[PDB]
C-alpha cells in the first residue's frame, strides 16, 4: 500500500514538466521582444549621435 | 509576465530515464533565460528629442527619424508553441488519472486482503486445511508427490 500511494503522490507531481517548458516558452518570447526593443532603440539612437558627431 | 514557480528536485523525480538529457537542457535554458531577463529592463529609455532637436543642424532629418519611430510597430512575437504543449498536458493527465484509478483498484484489493490476514482465526483452533486456506503455500502438492508423506523426506 505504502509503495502504491507513493506512486500516486508522484503521479500528482507529474505536472512540473509542462510548466517548465511553458516557462521557457514564456521567457524566450519575452527576451526576443526586449532584444528587439533595445536593438531598434539603440540603432536609431546611433544614427542620431552620428549626426551629432560629424 | 506571469511565470509559474518551480522546484528542481521535484522536477527530477518525474522524468523517465530515456529523456534525462532533455530535462537537463530544460534546466540549463531555464537558468539562462532567468539571467538574461535579469540583465535588462522592460522598456528602453526613449531619449527626449530636446538634445536632438537643438543639436542637429541637418535640415529636418531629426524630425522624420522620430516620426518614423513613434509610428514604428515592432513585431510582438506570438506564441505558436504553448497551445500544443497544453494539449499534450491534457493528454498526459488523462493517462495519469486512468493509472491512478488502476492503482487505486490495487490499493482497495490489498486492504480487503490485509483485513483477511488481520482477522485470522487463532492458530490453536486451526485445522491444517484451514492453514492451507490461509497460506496456500503450505499445502502439499499431491500431484508431484501422491503418496505419503506427500513431500521429499529432506524437507520433512
Amino acid at each position: 500500500i505504502d509503495t502504491e500511494k507513493s506512486q500516486q503522490a508522484l503521479v500528482q507531481k507529474r505536472h512540473y514538466l509542462f510548466d517548465v517548458q511553458r516557462n521557457n516558452i514564456a521567457m524566450a518570447l519575452e527576451v526576443t521582444y526586449r532584444e528587439r526593443l533595445y536593438r531598434v532603440y539603440k540603432e536609431v539612437k546611433n544614427r542620431l549621435d552620428y549626426h551629432i558627431s560629424v | 509576465l506571469a511565470l509559474k514557480t518551480i522546484d528542481w528536485v521535484a522536477f527530477a523525480e518525474i522524468i523517465p530515464q530515456n529523456q534525462k538529457a532533455i530535462a537537463s537542457s530544460l534546466k540549463s535554458w531555464n537558468e539562462t533565460l532567468t539571467s538574461r531577463l535579469a540583465a535588462l529592463p522592460e522598456n528602453p529609455p526613449a531619449i527626449d528629442w530636446a538634445y536632438y532637436k537643438a543639436n542637429v543642424a541637418k535640415a529636418g532629418l531629426v524630425d522624420d527619424f522620430e516620426k518614423k519611430f513613434n509610428a514604428l510597430k515592432v513585431p510582438v512575437p506570438e506564441d505558436k508553441y504553448t497551445a500544443q504543449v497544453d494539449a499534450e498536458e491534457k493528454e498526459d493527465v488523462k493517462s495519469c488519472a486512468e493509472w491512478v484509478s488502476l492503482s487505486k483498484a490495487r490499493i482497495v484489493e490489498y486492504e480487503k486482503e490485509m483485513e483477511k490476514m488481520k482477522n485470522l482465526i487463532p492458530f490453536d483452533q486451526m485445522t491444517i486445511e484451514d492453514l492451507n486456506e490461509a497460506f496456500p503455500e503450505t499445502k502439499l502438492d499431491k500431484k508431484k508427490y501422491p503418496y505419503w508423506p506427500h513431500q521429499p523426506i529432506e524437507n520433512l
